[PDB]
RNA sequence: UGAUAUUGAAUGUUGGUUUGACCUUCUAACCCGCCGCCCUUAUCGGGCGGGGAGACAGUGUCAGGUGGGCAGUUUGA
RNA sequence: AUGAGUAGCGAAAGAGGGGUGAGAAUCCCCUCCACCGAAUGCCUAAGGUUUCCUGAGGAAGGCUCGUCCGCUCAGGGUUAGUCGGGACCUAAGCCGAGGCCGAAAGGCGUAGGCGAUGGACAACAGGUUGAUAUUCCUGUACCACCUCCUCACCAUUUGAGCAAUGGGGGGACGCAGGAGGAUAGGGUAAGCGCGGUAUUGGAUAUCCGCGUCCAAGCAGUUAGGCUGGGAAAUAGGCAAAUCCGUUUCCCAAAGGCUGAGCUGUGAUGGCGAGCGCGAAGUUCCUGAUUCCACACUGCCAAGAAAAGCCUCUAGCGAGGUGAGAGGUGCCCGUACCGCAAACCGACACAGGUAGGCGAGGAGAGAAUCCUAAGGUGAUCGAGAGAACUCUCGUUAAGGAACUCGGCAAAAUGACCCCGUAACUUCGGGAGAAGGGGUGCUCUGUUAGGGUGCAAGCCCGAGAGAGCCGCAGUGAAUAGGCCCAGGCGACUGUUUAGCAAAAACACAGGUCUCUGCGAAGCCGUAAGGCGAAGUAUAGGGGCUGACGCCUGCCCGGU
RNA sequence: UCUACCCAUGUCCAGGGUGAAGUUCAGGUAACACUGAAUGGAGGCCCGAACCCACGCACGUUGAAAAGUGCGGGGAUGAGG
């Protein structure tokens, strides 16, 4: 197992814009995942402390194209929130 | 006035559900009939 | 003894009750309680199979010991208690060990009586002995069939048997229903009318009352139909209708004997 | 309800040819929603020990009776 | 296609001005008016499953239109150690190793385990966005666990300390009634603060409007509630015992468990009329359906289990105990609707939908009328005001002649006083019937009561005088009554969707069966209900309170 | 998942009235019995909202509705919902 593999993307919106202002930044993660790995994966690969973390989970969406209605993905966002005394990220 | 479907997906998962069908010997053989036919939904 | 209550009410009218002056607490104890639940008639299958059972209060059974196998243990009584599971009333008794049991409630009984059930203790009452030590001409109960089994017998209110001779092994008693059976001698019986003794003097006075008994009510075969009942049918109100009447299940009633012919027992049995 | 197999050991009894039948008795069969111990922290069962009943009962096969409890059917032109 | 541009367009107040836009009764804003207000309001289940928010669009759906949305497109949005649920407990019931039965299939069932609708369990009060929030932010806390560490104490084999999947305690319980205590809440009654003193005649104060708070936790305290204690000995508590239990002695109030709430802190903050700033922020009265609390009393129909917790030893026991500091604390759900246009009813359906909160005046009251907080103006309209239909209101004189029938409608209706029959099971009948009075002002803040230290607030019988009206429970709502009879004693139940009854049931009576592996019943049987009962019980049949009675036939079945 | 019955656990029933048993007092009785007040608070008790049910009518009867609405109605601390 690998933190790489642990998480899969961002979440650019202006609330992510918002809150990265604050120190905390969001992530979306496979839906298998707990607080205590992501933790560990950002510490880990951005070498950065954490003071907490707050985690979600959200269903999908259905859809329509045609006929066809299938439905979106699962998605599983993370909000993280750094210390003072951190680093930041790009 | 009241009506006969009040749903609750407790009574449906533990009537209907697939855990109770695969019980029973005719529950199982509701699952071969169900799916040579070919439904998608074979079950709550 | 009993109340008559006064007839406020057509309901409450011609109502009898209990006094409960025998009685001496409200409270039984937690270490012989046990719990139930009830049954509704039905059985494992769910099918129903005894009618006119179902909805009562909800009660908690009282464990008792109707074997007496503590011997030469002088118990004394403590209290008296009423016990919603039976006709009688119990008796809560402490013995030099420190253990505690019930019983049943014989008549005359009073609190600081003590008890002893063993072969060579006294015959007055609340004792316990086996039918050899035990005289003729005595009035019983808790009476046991089997050794050991405890008593399957004259346990309820009022009742009493008395004792007529021997046979070596076996013993001849009388029972309340009128009945002479020999029974195996070493088989132990508790000593004493039961207490209640008016039980059977009652008017429940309504409907309620019953079902709060946990009674349920009782339809007429002549008015159900004939899928249901051999009376049901019949336009207008009618009587019987055939050679005798007749159970829901297709079985006279009236005088016909039930019992086994081919039964073991009757070898035991005198009379009736 | 009876015959028979499980279902045997005796003491007598009466029959015709030893024999079977009948009454009593016993126990080891069988049975126990009786007790104690172990399996086992278990109101199942199952092994031991006792106890109680007992060649009965129960069960299987056969037979008779009863049997609108139930079923299939008829009840003319 | 016809029917036919016909019926219908699904309860309920809208009007106007502005704006948008190609285009407006129908969309947005404003102002008025109107409806709800124990509900059409706030929370929240089940269920739905993106309907939520924002911005575009108006082909379809919307019973019309539509610039609009619970429609279409894009995007976005749901943050938990403490909430609810799992890593905790168990009921009913279910599964069920082995096992018991059984043509097979399978059924039953122990140990064991699942299983909430219950038990136990650590966090609240303020802000916050367009959409989340006791989850985010700010403050202050708490619970469990861990030791890289600091401190204090104790002890290493009588060796301090730990707590059994065992024992014991406790958890652990009904129904009704009623006094008490406290609090939410309410009143604005004072007092305080802010603002205004107006144009219709009048009023500087004797006036008007608005507001007049703050937890969890910590320390202390308490209304009160329960509970008798201490010392020895032990036929029991499957092995044991300092714990239980039992007995005997010494004391008789103390002790303990609790305890709503209250005081200070929390609060050198927050909130707050009102204008990113911010005043006063107390007292009095009333007062629960809520808490103390099933606490007390009474009653009988006699009122879950288990685990958390405490304790006992057994056992483990060479390092532990306690406090502090530092640190860790997972998974699911969290949007939105939730008497509704998202749920169940095929519909944006006059229906149904568990539970919590639930204001003011009059008022006994959650009734009822009008109003708050707050929410709506309801998915076709305007315009004439006819027959006819429906729902309503009035009616001359008469007054049930209508009629199968006083069906329907009308009438009565609230409170107080007087008075109240035949009959009776002596309880009732009975709110019988029948009569009479109710408004406003002054005596009067009354006689008096509650509170209060008092002042001061609440309640307010009665009479005297007087004033008005056709009319004084002036509106809404809240019995029509009587005489007699049949049937059934009664309260109850029933043909969901034609029939509410004289039918069913009922308590009571009687007959019969059944000696406990009962009997009966289910099942092929095992296994079960009966019953964890035992003839004063259980089953079956008939009859039906109560009172007086229940005659003759056993030939037939 | 309607509905009949049952099991387990929870929960709801505004307000007002009647006034039992018992207890005490007084009269009364040898004692009682009995009588009058106070307390007390029962009841398948009363009136009546929520809630539940459906008798009487009307209307609707290609409905707002595949069983309803309106006006009244019955029960409403017990066989309760």
């Amino acid at each position: 197992k690998d933190p790489r593999d642990v998480l899969k993307r961002p979440v650019i919106t202006e609330r992510s814009a918002d809150l990265m202002t604050e120190k905390k930044y969001t992530f979306e993660v496979d839906v298998r995942a707990n607080k205590t790995e992501v933790k560990d994966a950002v510490e880990s690969i951005f070498g950065v402390k954490v003071d907490k973390v707050n985690i979600m989970n959200y269903k999908g969406k259905s859809k329509r194209v045609g006929r066809y209605t299938g439905m979106t993905s699962r998605r599983r966002k993370a909000i993280v929130k750094l210390t003072a005394d951190s680093k930041e990220i790009e | 006035m009241k009506r006969t479907f009040q749903p609750n997906n407790r009574k449906r998962s533990k009537v209907h559900g697939f855990r109770s069908r695969m019980s029973s010997k005719n529950g199982r053989l509701v699952l071969a009939r169900r799916r040579r036919k070919g439904r998608k939904v074979l079950s709550a | 003894a009993i109340k008559k209550y006064k007839p406020t009410s057509n309901g409450r009218r011609g109502m009898t009750t209990s006094d409960f002056a025998e009685i001496t607490t409200d409270k039984p104890e937690k270490s012989l309680l046990a719990p139930l639940h009830k049954k509704g008639g039905r059985n494992n299958q769910g099918k129903l199979t005894v009618r006119h059972q179902g909805g009562g209060h909800k009660r908690q059974y009282r464990v008792i010991d109707f074997k007496r196998d503590k011997d030469g243990i002088p118990g004394r009584v403590a209290t008296v208690e009423y016990d919603p599971n039976r006709s009688a009333n119990i008796a809560l008794i402490n013995y030099a060990d420190g253990e505690k049991r019930y019983i049943l409630a014989p008549k005359g009984i009073q609190v600081g009586t003590e008890i002893m059930s063993g072969p060579e203790a006294d015959i007055k009452v609340g004792n316990a002995l086996p039918l050899i030590n035990i005289p003729v001409g005595t009035v019983v109960h808790n009476i046991e069939l089997k050794p050991g089994k405890g008593g399957q017998l004259v346990r309820s209110a009022g009742t009493s048997a008395q004792v007529l001779g021997k046979e070596g092994k076996y013993v001849l008693v009388r029972l309340n229903s009128g009945e002479v059976r020999m029974i195996l001698s070493a088989c132990r019986a508790s000593i004493g009318q039961v207490g209640n003794e008016q039980h059977e003097l009652i008017n429940i006075g309504k409907a309620g009352r019953s079902r709060w008994k946990g009674i349920r009510p009782t339809v007429r075969g002549s008015v159900m139909n004939p899928n249901d009942h051999p009376h049901g049918g019949g336009e207008g109100r009618a009587p019987i209708g055939r050679k005798s009447p007749m159970s829901p299940w297709g079985k006279p009633t009236l005088g016909f004997k039930t019992r086994k012919k081919k039964n073991k027992s009757d070898k035991f049995i005198v009379r009736r």
